């Protein structure tokens, strides 16, 4: 009688610690989104200034 | 077109210009038509509803974005 | 030919963005590690709170 | 050290010379530091919460292979 | 009382679809198995 109504206070503790957990691994994919952004800013300044200084501006 | 696609309610926010156009023009334009222990056991189980709908709300958003990457793809 | 006087442009972009793409796969390897990562193998640290 | 990572518990049983050598020693030699309709209802939540347990307890142990298999690829 | 009797009804039917839920994730982890020792 008590004991269904533990296991259903065992079901929200665990629906709880489950969404934490999710939380914890969203914030772990956010940070890999913003190295990749800030690597693709860098990455394409780098490139158009390369074909810029390397290969177009010797070359006419 | 492969970036939209897994885009989640955790990360992104559809803005409204994409919630108008890529869903009502575009897919009619190119034809796809879609007593103290009884007190906490209420609060446990309001909590799981809650839970459920959240996850189907979620569920729902990214399913929108899956549908969006398949319009731009056609 | 091999003449080691000067070097082409064109050599010199070949060699320059196969630098910049092999730096561009030891980025990638980090980001993917950092995105598979769980808090049951791994700590977050207080730092990366405050900058990424 | 791809096919230790993919071993679930159903299938196999984490032997101790792995649980003491892969598990204890070596993350730290490494720097790695981890009323018939009534009644039913009752039983059948009864039920739900200790299927609940035990898959916990199948997923702390495949978590545990997947350590292992982190372990021996450092 | 008509509002009490769906909801038993409710949790009877959540419990067989675990049940069914559970006999088809040991049959799938079945045909793994039967794999595996094919492979070996
Ligand atoms: C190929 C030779 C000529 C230069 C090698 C440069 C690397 C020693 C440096 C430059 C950029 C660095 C990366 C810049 C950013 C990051 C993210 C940072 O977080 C962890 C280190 C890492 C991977 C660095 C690893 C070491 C890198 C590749
Ligand atoms: C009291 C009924 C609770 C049912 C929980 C089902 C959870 C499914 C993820």
């Amino acid at each position: 009688i008590k004991e269904a109504i533990q296991s259903v206070k065992y079901i929200a503790e665990n629906m709880k610690a489950q969404n934490e957990a999710k939380e914890i691994q969203d914030d772990w994919k956010y940070v890999a989104m913003v190295i990749d952004r800030i690597f693709l800013w860098v990455f394409t300044l780098v490139c158009i200034l390369g074909t810029a200084g390397l290969f177009l501006q010797p070359l006419m | 077109v492969l970036n939209v696609h897994h885009r989640s309610p955790s990360t992104h926010t559809m803005a409204p210009w994409v919630k108008r156009c890529f869903l009502h023009k575009l897919p009619t334009f190119l034809f796809m038509k879609r007593r103290q222990d009884v007190q906490e056991a209420l609060e446990g189980v309001s909590f799981i509803a809650q839970h459920m709908k959240n996850d189907d709300e979620d569920q729902s958003v990214v399913e929108d974005w899956k549908y969006v990457a398949m319009v731009v793809d056609r | 030919p091999s003449t080691s006087l000067v070097i082409p442009l064109i050599g010199e972009y070949l060699l320059f963005t196969m630098i910049f793409v092999t730096l561009s796969i030891v980025i990638t390897v980090f980001v993917l590690n950092v995105h598979y990562r769980t808090p049951t193998t791994h700590t977050m640290p207080s730092w990366v709170k405050t900058v990424f």
